C-alpha cells in the first residue's frame, strides 16, 4: 500500500519544484524576459539547482525567536499540503471519502495557522504585521468559501468528491454555476496568497511577510508548501467546475483530460500573478464582505430552492 | 497652453449605466490588462545571450584607461599634467624625469579607477590623445588593489587594446 | 516651461495636464500625459534642427 | 578513491551554489538604478538563474552598489553580518569599490572593503550593465574554483 | 486506518526535510546574525507591544457567521427528506437572518476600518 | 503550412549544426540553436556568426574556443576572450568585420589577446614606478679612524 | 565639400503621434449580460 | 504588479542607447556644459531619435 | 543682439523690478537696508536680522507682492565678515511669476525665528541648515540633525571644517561592530592653487584700500 502513498508524495514535489521554473520562466515570457535557460537545456535543471542549494544553505534560528514554536509551524504548512494531496477524486481516489470537500476545508483552515504561526514565532515586526495580515486574510475567504462550496456540490448530491464526476458528467459544472466560478477561483486566489492576495508575503510592503526570519530548509518546506497548495486547490477547481469523462475500463483517459485541465488553469496562477497590482487587505476584507458575501447568499439562495424548482434534487448515492 | 487631465462624468443612460454595471459586475477592463499582458506573452524576449552575444555600443564609449603611443612606438604622453589638473577625482597623479633622451614621460602615471569617475575629460583634455578612454567596458577583478593600474599596466592596456581605439579615434577625431 | 520658458523652449509648443483633485491617481494621469507631450516636443525638436556649431 | 568521490560532491554542491545564487534587493545610488537596468528584458537576470529576494534571511550575494556613508555604514555591516553563510559581496561603481567620486568627502567612507569583505570588484561608474552582468558570471566562475568539502577531506 | 498511515508518512517525510536542513548544511551563529531584522537597522525593541486591531468589529462577526454556517452544512442531506416544504422556508430563514445581521452591521457602519 | 515550415526550421537546425552532436554542443553550451553564416574565425579558435535577418542586439554573436593560452574553456567562458580586431565587430561599433578590412598592424601591439588575469597567478599587482627619493648617507667602510 | 551633419530629411520626419489611441472593444452590456443566462440556463436544462 | 516595469524599460534602454550614441557613456554622460553641448550629435542619431519616437 | 555669441538683457524686466525694489523699500523702512537688482535681472531684498518673520509674512500677504513659494534656505558663510553667516531665503510668485530674494546676517550664536510659521517649507530646510553650518534658530518645532551622521559633531560645511572630515570609521572584528577612528587619508586632498595672478574683471574689483 505505502508504494501507492509514495507514487502519490514523491511526483508532487517534482511537480512543485518545476512550478518554480515555469514562475521564473513563463512570467519572463509574458514579461520580454527570456527566463532561466542557463541551467540545463531551457533551465528544466533550475528547479534542481534551487532545491540543493536551499538545503545546503545555513538554517537560522533568531536569537528572540521561540524555537519549538519556530520549527512546528514550518513541519504544519508542508504536511498538510503534502497530504491535501490524498482525497481529491483523481480518477481512483487513494481514500474515498464521504465528507470530501469538509476534510479539504478543514485542514485549509489549519494550513493558514502555520502561516500563521510562524510570523510571531520570528519575533519580529515585519513577521508579526505579516501574520496579522493572514488573521484578515482568512477573515475574508472563510466566511464565504463555505458558502460556495455548499452551492456548487449541492446539485451533486453529498459532500463526496467521487460523485463530482458522475455529477458533471455530460456538460461542464461551470455551465451550470459559472458566477459561483467567478466567485470561487478569486477566492482561492486569496487563500493560495498570491499576487493580487499575497499580503502574507507582501513583498513590497513589509520585506517578505511571514518569512523574514526564515531562512535554507525552512524555506524549502514552506516554498513547496504553498506551492503544493495552489496547484492541489486548483486541482481542486479543476474537478469542481471541469471534470472531465471517465471510463472505468480505461481510467488513464481521465488522468490526462484532468491534468491538463488542473495545468491550463495553473497558466491562469501564473497569468494573474503578472498582470495585477496588490489589494491592499483593508479592501481584501472590505470586497469580500461588501460585494462578495451578499452576493454569494442570492445564489445560495438560487442553488437550494432550484433543485426543488425543477425536480432536480441529485441523489446522495 | 493647457489640458485638463481627470474630468470626465459619466452619462447616466440605461445603456451607459448597464455597461459600467456589466464591467463592474463582469471584470472587463479587468481582464484587458490580462488579454493583453497574453499577447505581449508571445512576442519573442529581447534578451541577448551574455557573453556569446553583448550588447551595442557606439565609438565615443567609456571604459579602462590604456596609454597609447605613436607608430613609431614612442609613448603620446609628454607630462604636461592637463589630465591631472582636469580629473575632477584626482585619479591621476603624475611624476616627471628628463631620462637620457627623447623620451621623459612620467616617473609615475596611476590612475585611479576606484577613485576615477570615468568622466573621459582627461581624453580631450590631452593635447597628443596619449591617454584615452578604452572601448572595453570589462575589466573587473576580485581584488582592491587590482581596480588600480600603474604606468606600466596603462602602457600594456595600450598595447593590449590597441587596434579598437586606432580606429575609434580614426572615426571620431572630426566629431571633437 | 511656460511662465519662465528658458534656452529655446518659448518656440516649442505643446500642453502640459493639470489635475483636478490634488491625489495620487492624477499626479499619475499627469505624469503620462507628459510623457506625451514630451514626445511631441521630441517631434517638434526633430523637425526644428537649426545648423551652426555646438 | 576518497578524493573522487569528494570532487564529485564538491561539483553538485557549487553548481547549486552558482546556478541558483540569490542576489540582495540592496539599492543605495546611480549603480543601483544601472544594476536593475540589466534585470531588464535587455539582459534578463532571471535568465542566469537568479531571483530578487529582500531580507538578509533570504539571499545569496551582497550587491553593494551606491555611495557608503558613515550613517549607512551601521546598516550594512548588520544587514551583511544577518545573512547565512555561504555568502558573497560584490563592489558595484567606483564609489562602493573605494572613496569614488566622493573619496575625500567627510560623509563617504572610502570602501565598501572598509566594512564589508569582498569578492569582486565590478569597475566602472556606473558599470554598464554588461560589465557587472560579466562580475555575477565571475563570481559564478569563483563559486566553481573552491575546495571546501576537498580541503576538508585533506584537513 | 489508511488515514493514518498517510498522516504518518506525511509528517514524518516533513521532519526528515527539517533534519537534514539544520544539520547537514554546516552551523556558524556570531549574535548580530541570530538577531532580528528592522530592515537593516536596530528594532525599538519589543515585537510584544500590543499590536491594537483596527478591524476588531468584523473579527467577532465572523464567528457569529463561519459559526452559523455549520448551521447549513447539512443542506445537500436536508434536500432528500419527505418535507422540503417546511425545508425551504427554515433554510431560507438562516440565509435571510443571516443577511439581515450583515445588512444591520452594514447600515451602522462596521465593516469598514474603525478609527 | 507554416506550422509545419517552423518543425522544419528545427530539423534543418539539427542538421545544420553539425549533426546531433554540434547541436547538443550548441545547446548545452552555447545556450542557443540558431545558426549564422560564417563571418570568420580568429587565430583563437573563436567561431563568429552574423544573422542580419533578426532583430537588432542579435544579429552578430560569438561562439566561443575550447582553448586559449592553456586555459580550457569548453564550459565555462566569459565575455573577454575576444580580441581587439574583433571585440568592436561583436559590440557592432562598426559595421565591418576585420576580415574585410584589418586594422593598421605595428610593432608594439600583443599577438596574443589576454583576458582577466584576475584570481589566476598572472594577475598584476600595484607596484612603486618611482626611484628611491632620501637616500641615506651610507657609513663608513674603514673601522674606527 | 559643403557641411555635412546630422539633419531631418528635406521633407522632414513624418508625423509622430502622441494622443491616446486605445481600441473600443468587446460588446454591448445587455449582450454580455444576455449571453450570461443564456448559457447558464442550459446549464440547468 | 512587476510587468509594467519591463514593459518600458526596454525602452527606457534605448534612450540609453542614443545617450551612449552621443556622449561617451550611458548614463553619466557630462554633456551639457555651460555655453553649450560638449560635442555634436553623430551622424543617423536623429533618424533613431525619430524611429524611436 | 547681432553678436550671437553674449547673452541678450531684458531691460524691460531689469527696471520693473528695481521699481519693485523701491516699492518693497517704503513699505518696510525698518528692516530693509540696500536692495539691489543684478544685471542679469535679478532683484534681491536685503532685510534685517530680527525682521525675519515679519518681510516673509509681508512677501506672502500683499497683493502686490504675493511671493507665496520658499524656494530655497542657503546660509553662505563668508569668514570675512563679523557674523560670517548671511541667510538668504529664495521665494517665487506664481502670480507675477518674478523671484525675489530677501538675506540677512547672522553669526554662529545669534538665533533667529524661526520662519516655519510663515512657510511650512522652512521646516526641513531649517533641519538642513543648523546641520550643516550650525545657525541655531529660536522656537523651532524640531530642529535636529536630518543630514548628518547620527552624532557626527561640527558642522561641516563650515570654512574651518576640512573637507575630508575629522574622523573615519571602518569595522573591527575584535568588537564585532563598526567603530571611528582619526580620519587618515590614504591620498591627501592636493590643494591647486590656480586661481589666475591677473585681473580678470576690471568692473566688479574693488576700489583702493
Ligand atoms: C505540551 C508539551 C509542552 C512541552 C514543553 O515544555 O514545551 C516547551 C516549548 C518550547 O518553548 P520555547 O518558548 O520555544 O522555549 C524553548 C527554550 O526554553 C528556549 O530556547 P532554547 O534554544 O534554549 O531551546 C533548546 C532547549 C529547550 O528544548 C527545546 O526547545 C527542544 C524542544 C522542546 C523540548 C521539550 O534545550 C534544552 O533546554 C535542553 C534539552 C535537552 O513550548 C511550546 O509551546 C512547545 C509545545 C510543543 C507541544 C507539541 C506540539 C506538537
Ligand atoms: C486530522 C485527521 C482527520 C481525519 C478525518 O477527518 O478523517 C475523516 C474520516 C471520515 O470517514 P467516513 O465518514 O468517510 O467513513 C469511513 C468509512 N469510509 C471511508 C469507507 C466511508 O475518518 C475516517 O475515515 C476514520 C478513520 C480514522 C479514525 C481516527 C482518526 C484519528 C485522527 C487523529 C488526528
Ligand atoms: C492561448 C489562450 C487563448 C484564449 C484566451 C482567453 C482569455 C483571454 C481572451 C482575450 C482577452 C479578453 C478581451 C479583452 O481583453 O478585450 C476585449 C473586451 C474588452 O471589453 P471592454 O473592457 O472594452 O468593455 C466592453 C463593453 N463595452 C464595449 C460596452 C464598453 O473583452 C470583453 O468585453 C470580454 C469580457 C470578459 C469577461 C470575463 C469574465 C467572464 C468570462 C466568461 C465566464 C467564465
Ligand atoms: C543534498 C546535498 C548533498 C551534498 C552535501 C555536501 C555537504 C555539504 C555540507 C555543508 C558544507 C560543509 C561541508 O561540505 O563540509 C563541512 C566542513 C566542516 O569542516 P571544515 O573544517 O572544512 O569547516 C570549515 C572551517 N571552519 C571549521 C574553521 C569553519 O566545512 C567545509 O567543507 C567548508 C570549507
Ligand atoms: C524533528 C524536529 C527537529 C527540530 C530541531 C531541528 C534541529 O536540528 O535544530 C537545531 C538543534 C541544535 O543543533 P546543534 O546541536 O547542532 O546546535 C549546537 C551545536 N553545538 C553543540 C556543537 C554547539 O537541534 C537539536 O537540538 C541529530
Ligand atoms: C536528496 C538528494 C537526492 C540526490 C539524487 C542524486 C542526483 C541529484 C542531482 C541530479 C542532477 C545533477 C546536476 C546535473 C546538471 C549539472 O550540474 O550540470 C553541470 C554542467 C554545467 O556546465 P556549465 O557550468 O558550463 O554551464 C554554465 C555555463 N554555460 C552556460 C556557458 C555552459 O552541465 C553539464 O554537466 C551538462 C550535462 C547536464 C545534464 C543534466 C540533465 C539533462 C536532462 C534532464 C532531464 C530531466 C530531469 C528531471
Ligand atoms: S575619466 Fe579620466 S579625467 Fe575623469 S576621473 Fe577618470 S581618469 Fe580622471
Ligand atoms: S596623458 Fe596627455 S594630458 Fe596627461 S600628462 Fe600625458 S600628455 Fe599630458
Ligand atoms: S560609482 Fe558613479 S554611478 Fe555608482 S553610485 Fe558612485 S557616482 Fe553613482
Amino acid at each position: 500500500f505505502m508504494i501507492n502513498i509514495l507514487s502519490l508524495i514523491i511526483p508532487i514535489l517534482l511537480a512543485v519544484a518545476f512550478l518554480t521554473l515555469v514562475e521564473r520562466k513563463v512570467l519572463g515570457y509574458m514579461q520580454l524576459r527570456k527566463g532561466p535557460n542557463v541551467v540545463g537545456p531551457y533551465g528544466l535543471l533550475q528547479p534542481i539547482a534551487d532545491a540543493l542549494k536551499l538545503v545546503t544553505k545555513e538554517p537560522l534560528r533568531p536569537g528572540t525567536s521561540s524555537i519549538s514554536m519556530f520549527i512546528i509551524a514550518p513541519i504544519l504548512g508542508l504536511s498538510l499540503a503534502l497530504t491535501m494531496w490524498v482525497p481529491l477524486p483523481m480518477p481512483y481516489p487513494l481514500i474515498n471519502m464521504n465528507l470530501g470537500v469538509l476534510f479539504m476545508l478543514a485542514m485549509s483552515s489549519l494550513a493558514v495557522y502555520s502561516i500563521l504561526w510562524s510570523g510571531w514565532a520570528s519575533n519580529s515586526k515585519y513577521a508579526l504585521i505579516g501574520a496579522l495580515r493572514a488573521v484578515a486574510q482568512t477573515i475574508s475567504y472563510e466566511v464565504t468559501l463555505a458558502i460556495i462550496l455548499l452551492s456548487v456540490l449541492l446539485m451533486n448530491g453529498s459532500y463526496t468528491l467521487s460523485t463530482l464526476i458522475t455529477t458533471q458528467e455530460h456538460i461542464w459544472m461551470i455551465f451550470t454555476s459559472w458566477p459561483l466560478a467567478m466567485m470561487w477561483f478569486i477566492s482561492t486566489l486569496a487563500e493560495t496568497n498570491r499576487a493580487p492576495f499575497d499580503l502574507t508575503e507582501g513583498e513590497s510592503e513589509l520585506v517578505s511577510g511571514f518569512n523574514v526570519e526564515y531562512a535554507a530548509g525552512p524555506f524549502a518546506m514552506f516554498f513547496m508548501a504553498e506551492y503544493a497548495n495552489i496547484i492541489m486547490m486548483n486541482a481542486f477547481t479543476a474537478i469542481l467546475f471541469l471534470g472531465a469523462s471517465h471510463d472505468p475500463h480505461t481510467p488513464e483517459l481521465y488522468t490526462i483530460n484532468f491534468v491538463l485541465k488542473t495545468l491550463a488553469l495553473t497558466i491562469t496562477f501564473l497569468w494573474i500573478r503578472a498582470s495585477y497590482p496588490r489589494f491592499r487587505y483593508d479592501q481584501l476584507m472590505h470586497l469580500l464582505w461588501k460585494s462578495f458575501l451578499p452576493l454569494t447568499l442570492a445564489l445560495c439562495m438560487w442553488h437550494i430552492s432550484l433543485p426543488i424548482m425543477t425536480a432536480s434534487i441529485p441523489p446522495q448515492s | 497652453t493647457y489640458k485638463f487631465v481627470n474630468m470626465r462624468e459619466p452619462s447616466m443612460d440605461m445603456k451607459s449605466v448597464t455597461d459600467r454595471a456589466a464591467q463592474t459586475l463582469l471584470w472587463t477592463e479587468l481582464v484587458r490588462g490580462l488579454g493583453m499582458t497574453l499577447s505581449y506573452l508571445f512576442r519573442e524576449p529581447a534578451t541577448i545571450n551574455y557573453p556569446f552575444e553583448k550588447g551595442p555600443l557606439s565609438p565615443r564609449f567609456r571604459g579602462e584607461h590604456a596609454l597609447r603611443r605613436y607608430p613609431s612606438g614612442e609613448e603620446r604622453c609628454i607630462a604636461c599634467k592637463l589630465c591631472e589638473a582636469v580629473c575632477p577625482a584626482q585619479a591621476i597623479t603624475i611624476e616627471a624625469e628628463p631620462r637620457a633622451d627623447g623620451s621623459r614621460r612620467t616617473t609615475r602615471y596611476d590612475i585611479d579607477m576606484t577613485k576615477c569617475i570615468y568622466c573621459g575629460f582627461c581624453q580631450e583634455a590631452c593635447p597628443v590623445d596619449a591617454i584615452v578612454e578604452g572601448p572595453n567596458f570589462e575589466f573587473s577583478t576580485e581584488t582592491h588593489e587590482e581596480l588600480l593600474y600603474n604606468k606600466e599596466k596603462l602602457l600594456n592596456n595600450g598595447d593590449k587594446w590597441e587596434a579598437e581605439i586606432a580606429a575609434n579615434i580614426q572615426a571620431d577625431y572630426l566629431y571633437r | 516651461r511656460k511662465t519662465q520658458p528658458y534656452d529655446v523652449y518659448d518656440q516649442v509648443e505643446f500642453d502640459v495636464p493639470i489635475g483636478s483633485r490634488g491625489d495620487c491617481y492624477d499626479r499619475y494621469l499627469c505624469r503620462v500625459e507628459e510623457m506625451r507631450q514630451s514626445l511631441r516636443i521630441i517631434s517638434q525638436c526633430l523637425n526644428k534642427m537649426p545648423p551652426g556649431e555646438i | 578513491r576518497g578524493e573522487y568521490v569528494v570532487a564529485k560532491l564538491d561539483d553538485l554542491v557549487n553548481w547549486a551554489r552558482r546556478s541558483s545564487l540569490w542576489p540582495m534587493t540592496f539599492g543605495l545610488a546611480c549603480c543601483a538604478v544601472e544594476m536593475m537596468h540589466m534585470a531588464a528584458p535587455r539582459y534578463d537576470m532571471d535568465r542566469f538563474g537568479v531571483v530578487f529576494r529582500a531580507s538578509p534571511r533570504q539571499s545569496d550575494v551582497m550587491i553593494v552598489a551606491g555611495t557608503l556613508t558613515n550613517k549607512m555604514a551601521p546598516a550594512l555591516r548588520k544587514v551583511y553580518d544577518q545573512m547565512p553563510e555561504p555568502r558573497y559581496v560584490v563592489s558595484m561603481g567606483s564609489c562602493a569599490n573605494g572613496g569614488g567620486y566622493y573619496h575625500y568627502s567627510y560623509s563617504v567612507v572610502r570602501g565598501c572593503d572598509r566594512i564589508v569583505p569582498v569578492d569582486i570588484y565590478v569597475p566602472g561608474c556606473p558599470p554598464t550593465a554588461e560589465a557587472l552582468l560579466y562580475g555575477i558570471l565571475q563570481l559564478q566562475r569563483k563559486i566553481k574554483r573552491e575546495k571546501r568539502l576537498r580541503i576538508w577531506y585533506r584537513r | 486506518m489508511n488515514i493514518m498511515l498517510t498522516l504518518l508518512t506525511n509528517v514524518t517525510l516533513a521532519s526528515l526535510l527539517v533534519l537534514i536542513a539544520f544539520w547537514l548544511p554546516q552551523l556558524n551563529a556570531y549574535s548580530e546574525k541570530t538577531s532580528p531584522y528592522e530592515c537593516g537597522f536596530d528594532p525599538m525593541g519589543s515585537a510584544r507591544l500590543p499590536f491594537s486591531m483596527k478591524f476588531f468589529l468584523v473579527a467577532i462577526t465572523f464567528l457569529l457567521f463561519d459559526l452559523e454556517i455549520a448551521l447549513l452544512l447539512p443542506l445537500p442531506w436536508a434536500s432528500q427528506t419527505n418535507n422540503l416544504k417546511t425545508m425551504l422556508t427554515m433554510a431560507l430563514f438562516l440565509l435571510i437572518l443571516l443577511a439581515a445581521s450583515l445588512a444591520y452591521e452594514w447600515t451602522q457602519k462596521g465593516l469598514e476600518w474603525a478609527e | 503550412m507554416e506550422l509545419v515550415q517552423v518543425l522544419r526550421r528545427g530539423l534543418q537546425q539539427v542538421s545544420g549544426h553539425g549533426g546531433l552532436r554540434g547541436y547538443l554542443r550548441v545547446l548545452f553550451r552555447a545556450n542557443d540553436v540558431r545558426v549564422g553564416t560564417l563571418v570568420g574565425e580568429d587565430k583563437y579558435g573563436n567561431k563568429y556568426y552574423e544573422d542580419n535577418k533578426q532583430f537588432f542586439g542579435r544579429h552578430r554573436w560569438v561562439i566561443y574556443t575550447t582553448e586559449m593560452n592553456g586555459r580550457d574553456t569548453f564550459w565555462d567562458v566569459d565575455g573577454s576572450m575576444v580580441p581587439p580586431e574583433w571585440h568592436r565587430w561583436l559590440h557592432c561599433m562598426t559595421d565591418d568585420p576585420p576580415t574585410t578590412k584589418p586594422p593598421t598592424a605595428r610593432k608594439y601591439i600583443w599577438t596574443n589577446h589576454k583576458f582577466n588575469v584576475s584570481g589566476t597567478p598572472q594577475q598584476y599587482v600595484p607596484y612603486s614606478t618611482t626611484r628611491k627619493k632620501i637616500q641615506e648617507w651610507v657609513p663608513p667602510s674603514t673601522p674606527y679612524k | 565639400s559643403k557641411v555635412k551633419q546630422d539633419m531631418p530629411p528635406p521633407g522632414g520626419y513624418g508625423p509622430i503621434d502622441y494622443k491616446r489611441n486605445l481600441p473600443r472593444r468587446g460588446l454591448s452590456g445587455y449582450s454580455m449580460f444576455a449571453v450570461g443566462i443564456g448559457t447558464l440556463l442550459f446549464g440547468y436544462w | 504588479a512587476m510587468t509594467p516595469f519591463f514593459w518600458m524599460f526596454e525602452e527606457r534602454e534605448k534612450m540609453f542607447e542614443f545617450y551612449e550614441r552621443v556622449s561617451g557613456a550611458r548614463m553619466h554622460a557630462a554633456y551639457i556644459r555651460p555655453g553649450g553641448v560638449h560635442q555634436d550629435l553623430p551622424l543617423g542619431l536623429l533618424d533613431d531619435i525619430y524611429e524611436f519616437s | 543682439d547681432t553678436r550671437p555669441t553674449i547673452r541678450p538683457r531684458n531691460d524691460v524686466v531689469h527696471k520693473q523690478l528695481s521699481a519693485f525694489g523701491q516699492y518693497v523699500a517704503e513699505i518696510l523702512p525698518k528692516y530693509v537696508q540696500q536692495v539691489q537688482v543684478s544685471c542679469f535681472n535679478e532683484l534681491e531684498i536685503f532685510i534685517h536680522p530680527d525682521g525675519v518673520i515679519p518681510v516673509l509674512t509681508f512677501l506672502r500677504d500683499h497683493t502686490n507682492a504675493q511671493f507665496k513659494s520658499l524656494a530655497d534656505l542657503t546660509a553662505v558663510d563668508v569668514p570675512t565678515r563679523q557674523n560670517r553667516f548671511e541667510i538668504v531665503y529664495n521665494l517665487l510668485s506664481l502670480r507675477f511669476n518674478s523671484r525675489i530674494r530677501v538675506k540677512t546676517y547672522t553669526d554662529e550664536l545669534t538665533p533667529i525665528e524661526s520662519s516655519v510659521t510663515v512657510y511650512k517649507a522652512a521646516n526641513w530646510y531649517e533641519r538642513e541648515i543648523w546641520d550643516m553650518f550650525g545657525v541655531f534658530f529660536a522656537n523651532h518645532p524640531d530642529l535636529r540633525r536630518i543630514l548628518t551622521d547620527y552624532g557626527f559633531e561640527g558642522h561641516p560645511f563650515r570654512k574651518d571644517f576640512p573637507l575630508s572630515g575629522y574622523v573615519e570609521l571602518r569595522y573591527d572584528d575584535e568588537v564585532k561592530r563598526v567603530v571611528a577612528e582619526p580620519v587618515e587619508l590614504a591620498q591627501e586632498f592636493r590643494k591647486f592653487d590656480l586661481n589666475s595672478p591677473w585681473e580678470a574683471f576690471p568692473a566688479y574689483r574693488q576700489p583702493p584700500e
